[PDB]
Order: C-alpha cells, then structure tokens, then sequence
C-alpha cells in the first residue's frame, strides 16, 4: 500500500542511505518508480 | 509433447557475439560487436520459474527503395553502399569499417503500403540494427535528412523490438510459448540456499529427463555462465520456436483478388476454439446469432457536389483508354526473387 | 484480500493474453500500445506496410474541422414517461459499415491532382485510370474523403471490430444461458467482456491523435463524426416523421436520444419504444443496432449531462 513512501520504498531507502546496499539489485532475477528487473510492482492504492 | 513456457516478462540486453548468435549479407566480411539478446522470465506448468535466453531476433525497419524494379546483382551494391554510408553516419554522430556496431544488414523485401490505397507491389530495404535504444534515434536521422540527400519516410520505427519480437512470431503475453528443443546452461540443479532440493518433483525431473540429455544439450560452464538466481536458465533458438508456423498469411492484396474466413489471428481464434470446447463440456447444445433483415439508402447534403467533385476528378485523372479489373496491373516485375517480409526473417539466422 | 475481491490480477492476465503485451504494460502503459500491438499483427498477417511519421509531421496535419452533435435540453420538470435509445458502439459499428480504414482512404474529393496529393501527414501521387475503374465502388464520406467498396477490398480494422463484437456477443450469450455454473466460468467470462469492452473503447482513440500521435489520420476521424451525426439527424429526423408516435426529442449527447411521450400509458411506451428502435435498425448498414434497454417515467433534465 503506497510503496513510494511504505515498506519497499522505506526499505530501498534505507539501505541505499545508511547501509549502502543495492537491494533493488539482489531482489531481482539477475545477477548482473521501482524498477525491479523480473519481478513486477503493483501500487494497490492506485 | 512440447516444452511450454509462459510469457510472464521479458528483457532485452547487450552482449558478445558467441557460437549461437549471429555475426555475419550485406557486409559479410565485418563482424558484429555486440549482439542483443532477449531474456523471457517464464513459469514452467509445473510452477518453476524459468529463464530463457533468445538469440537471432535482430530488430529492423523498412524505408523507401531507391532503384527500379528492373538482375539481383546490383541490389546488393546498393545494400552495401547504404550500410556503409549508414554505419558513417552513425559513427560520426554518435562520436576500414570493419566490427560493425549499429547495423548488421540491409536486404530488400517487397511490400505494400498501409497508409492509403495501394492495390500494388512496392519495394522497401530492410536495414536490421543492433542497438535497438539507439535505433529510434538513427530512424530521426533518416527523419531528418541527415544520413543520405533527401528525406526519406520510415517504416515500422514506432513499434518497440519487444513488440516485434512477440508480432513476427506469433507469441502474446501471459500465453504458452510451444518450443520443442533448447539449450542448457550451468547446472539445471540451482543450489543458491536450497532451490536444488527444495522445489524438485516427479514432473520436473520428467520434463528434464525428457528435454536434456547431459551429452550435447548442456553448454560449456566457462562459456555461457549461469547469471540467473532461479531454477534452471535454458537458452532458445529462433529455429526452435513453434509458435510460429500456425499464422495463415494472405496476399489477397498485389491484385483484384476479391474482386476477382471469420477465426482471424490466435488469442482470437484461440478463445474462440476454448470457448467451443467449454460448449463441447455438456453445458449446452450450441450457439447461435439472429440476423436483422434491413434496407440502406445514405446520400447527404453533399452529395451532388460530391458527385461533381468525382466527375470532374475522374474526368482529370484519366489518360484514350478504357481501364478493366484485370488489365489494370501490369503483367510485369515477376518479383519472385524478392523475398516476402514474413519469409526474410528466417533469413540472417546463424546456423544449426 | 482487496486485490482477490476486485479481481485485477487475473482481469490483468486476460486482458494481456486478448491482446498480447506485456502485464507491466498493461498498467503501466497507455492505449496506443494495445491497438498497435493489434494492427501489427492484422498487417503482418497480410503482409502490409505501416508507416510511422515525425512529430513535426503530426503537428503540421490538417486539424480537425468536425465536431460531433449535441441538444441544447429544454430544462424542465418532464411528468410523462422519458423514452431513453441508445446505440451500442456507434464508432466501431460506423467503421464496419462504412469500410473506414487507413488501407481503403483514397483522398479528398477536391483538389484531386496526380502527383501532389495529401492525406493526413503523408504525401501520394494517385495512379492514371483508378478513378475511371472504381467509379462504382466507392463510398464517398460527407467530410469529402473518398472510400473503396467492401467488394474491392476488406478493411482489416472492420476484421478487428467485427471479431471483437461477435467474440463479445458469443461471450454475452454464453453468460446469459447458464445460471447454475459455479463462480469460475462466470468471472473468467466477465473479464473476457471486460478486456474486449476495452478493446472496442480504445480502438477509436487511435484515429487522428490530436497530440502526442503514431500514426494519425485527421481525415477518418473527421468523416466518422460527420456520419455519426448525420446517423443521429436521420433517426431524429425519422422519429418526429411519424404522426402516430407524437413525440419530440429533446435531449441526445452523440450516441443517445431523448423523446417525450406526454401522458402514454408507460407500459405501453416499451413497445412504442421497441418499434421506434426496430425502425431505425431497420434503415441502416448491418452492424449498426439501436437499444432500448430503459424508461424514464421521471426526468429532470439540468443541463448537457445534467440529469436525474
């Protein structure tokens, strides 16, 4: 509900700010607004 | 009987022209430097997701020919005299011309026009490139008339490649994809935290068992690493996909055919043929539509000065001669050797 | 629980499996995406040709000079039955009938020259005895835009339309002759109506893109229009031409009409109604069908769109 400013959005900024972590990299299908690759995002709200 | 996967997302990207992609018509003697690749996230029946890799699908986009219709000898002259003026162009605006990197090919293939009303054979080029991000761009090019003298109109340059891809082989979204051979990659048995035991069953060992054979189906794990944190990441060839071959084409528009039906295109005649089964499942005996018999006119305010108009315009255009439904087209520019857009695409194929 | 009642993940699924995109695509996405994705396939099943212009082409095409119809209402408190018509799909059905296409447009009625000749945001040169040999058929549009005959050539957009109407009425059959069936069949057949109902809404919208176009064509959209509100004017004209039916419309928005039964035993105005549709139908093209499928025996009508 609200992934922008919710549970993915917090998270991804979180670990982008404080951890310095890509998750967006490793939560995706691969190993080479939220663009994950493989998997989709729904926004339930819209 | 056949290997089925869904279409459940799909991704493009760039890399290194191996063994299974293609790297040589036009110009024969540069290779290639980067070929894409597309990757297709699917799900197995069996509820594992899958990761496949397809090589050979090149995009591309047609534009006006610039010869006449009169050997097949100077059509490829022409191919590689555009190529090579356009692989220029490109590198001097995007900053011995050898290890081509935005276009692969130039062909020629026949076609008609579907902006307006052509009843005949008109030629096009097919000018396949490598990067389609960039391809758009160098479509403003041609645009713009900055590559050649004169501007010359694009065709098929709106449609994405993933689009393409999907069209040129009758595929669709969230469909089966029926293919019948492919190869593997790094071990099938993924041990990331547990997925190589985890999620293992009878069907999936049957599938595998029926699909790899661990002698020739499986690549070099040096060669073709596995990048994917999934179940087993299989690699697909164009010659390999059956999705195709099930489309009905029809040229029922180079002469005054009809002139002289009703199950067009699959995610159609596909719910169509469901839909009739689900009749056939006992629920009912059959279905049916009424037809209203009715009685048309529809003239309007205009419609002497319209007739005028007609008059006037088919007495300008006209030059003394009586034209007939049948000596209208010209018997003439067999166009036998051009190849037909639906059959050149099979063409550039790398190889078995 | 949300997501599972208002079923968007499976209407999703089966509106990209009817077209054939992509599922982030579906949303994320606009409605060109689906109706290209449609033509494409239409075309390189008959191995046409499309053409995709520039932006500084479509913004230099001729813009549109014809506006659909609308009845100023009179405002007032009607006591008497509100016959309600309606036609169901006017645009698709017009473009079946008429045979509309980018494929069957041959140009303006005048200013018909042999080289320079203009057509949406493209240029073409008309050849020497076409006009000499398909005199007969032709249906020439009242914006002035010349057609070819359903007997010469087939428009692949009425292919599309049609299968989409028949699909959706074989669907509406479907649903309305079992009553038993379980909640499965009956949700899998609403989405399929849903995902045609917005195939046939949004096959239109691709016709002239007033901005941000692909492939537009000022002209088809315009001579659309022009037919569909000389499709009203007749049916208005052939409703207050009866003297048995004393009537008068007095309220329609490009698809509806509003008639006035003063006093008319409301359950007769059903068949008088029926009639009224009946005789309508039954002077027009064959896809085009009037519905009923409502009274008001009260009305009170504000303004254009205003009522209640």
């Amino acid at each position: 509900f609200e992934i922008h400013n919710f549970s993915w959005g917090y998270i991804i900024e979180r670990c982008q700010k404080i951890h310095q972590f890509d998750i967006v990299r490793e939560l995706a299908r691969v190993k080479c607004g939220i663009m994950i690759t493989g998997r989709h995002m729904i926004n339930i709200w819209r | 009987d056949y290997f089925r996967i869904q279409l459940n997302n799909q991704d493009y990207y760039m890399s290194k022209p191996t063994f299974l992609d293609p790297s040589h018509e036009s110009l024969p003697l540069n290779q290639f430097s980067q070929v894409p690749n597309i990757r297709v996230f699917g799900a197995l029946p069996t509820g594992h997701q899958v990761l496949c890799h397809v090589h050979g699908i090149l995009p591309y986009m047609f534009i006006k020919y610039d010869g006449q219709i009169t050997t097949s000898t100077l059509r490829h002259q022409r191919c590689a005299q555009v190529h090579k003026t356009l692989e220029v162009k490109i590198r001097a605006s995007f900053k011995k011309l050898g290890n081509l990197n935005f276009v692969a090919d130039v062909s020629v293939v026949k076609g008609i026009p579907f902006y307006g009303y052509h009843v005949g054979w008109n030629l096009f080029y097919k000018i396949s490139l490598l990067n389609p991000s960039c391809l758009s761009r160098i479509s403003e090019l041609i645009r713009d008339g900055k590559i050649f003298g004169k501007k010359f109109e694009i065709y098929e340059s709106h449609i994405p490649y993933l689009l393409q891809w999907t069209a040129d082989f009758n595929l669709f979204g969230c469909s089966w994809i029926n293919v019948d051979r492919c190869y593997f990659r790094s071990p099938v048995l993924n041990s990331i935290l547990d997925i190589d035991k985890l999620t293992i069953n009878d069907d999936l060992q049957l599938l595998l068992d029926r699909f790899c054979d661990f002698k020739c189906n499986v690549l070099s794990r040096r060669d073709f690493p596995r990048v994917g944190n999934g179940l087993i990441e299989i690699d697909i060839l164009p010659q390999f996909i059956k999705n195709r071959e099930k489309l009905q084409h029809r040229d029922i528009h180079h002469d005054f055919l009809e002139k002289l039906v009703k199950p067009y295109v699959s995610s159609a005649r596909d719910m169509i043929n469901e839909l009739t089964m689900q009749r056939e499942e006992l629920s009912l005996k059959e279905y049916k539509e009424p037809p209203e018999t009715k009685r048309h006119v529809h003239q309007w305010q205009s419609s002497g000065e319209f007739e005028a108009f007609y008059k006037k315009a088919q007495h300008k255009t006209s030059t003394g001669q009586i034209p007939n439904f049948e000596n209208f087209i010209d018997k003439n520019q067999k166009f036998s050797a051009i190849n037909t857009p639906y059959e050149a695409l099979p063409q550039l194929w790398p190889r078995l | 629980q949300l997501l599972r009642k208002q079923d968007y993940i499976a209407r999703n699924i089966e509106q990209a499996r009817l077209i054939g995109i992509d599922f982030h695509s579906v949303y994320y996405r606009g409605s060109q995406f689906k109706v290209e994705s449609f033509l494409i396939r239409i075309c390189k099943s008959e191995s046409f040709i499309l053409l995709s212009p520039g932006k500084k082409d479509v913004r230099k095409q001729k813009a549109l000079e014809c506006v659909p119809l609308v009845m100023e209402p009179e405002s007032a408190f009607y006591k008497s039955p509100l016959i309600v018509l309606d036609f169901q799909s006017l645009y698709p059905s017009i473009m079946i009938g008429y045979n509309y296409c980018y494929s069957t447009m041959i140009g303006r009625v005048r200013e018909i020259n042999l080289t320079e000749n203009n057509l949406g945001v493209s240029k073409f040169s008309l050849p020497r005895n076409i006009l000499a040999l398909l005199k007969n058929d032709v249906t020439i549009a009242p914006n002035g835009v010349v057609y070819a005959k359903t007997s010469v050539r087939k428009s692949t957009l009425s292919k599309m339309l049609t299968d989409i109407l028949d699909v959706r009425v074989m669907i509406k059959k479907t649903m309305n002759e079992i009553g038993d069936d379980n909640t499965t069949l009956k949700r899998l057949l609403n989405n399929k109506q849903l995902a045609l109902k917005l195939l046939a809404n949004v096959t239109y919208g691709y016709t002239s893109a007033s901005f941000s176009g692909r492939m537009p064509c000022s002209d088809l959209a315009d001579s659309i229009v022009q037919t569909g509100r000389e499709t009203l004017e007749k049916a208005i004209d052939i409703i207050e031409k009866d003297e048995t039916w004393n009537a008068k419309v007095v309220y329609g928005d490009t698809d509806s009409l509003f008639v006035y039964l003063p006093g008319k035993t409301a359950i007769e105005a059903f068949s008088i109604g029926h009639a009224m549709a009946e005789r309508v139908t039954q002077n027009n093209p064959k896809p085009i069908f009037l519905k009923f499928e409502k009274v008001y025996h009260p009305s009170i009508l504000i303004s254009k769109k205003r009522y209640v």
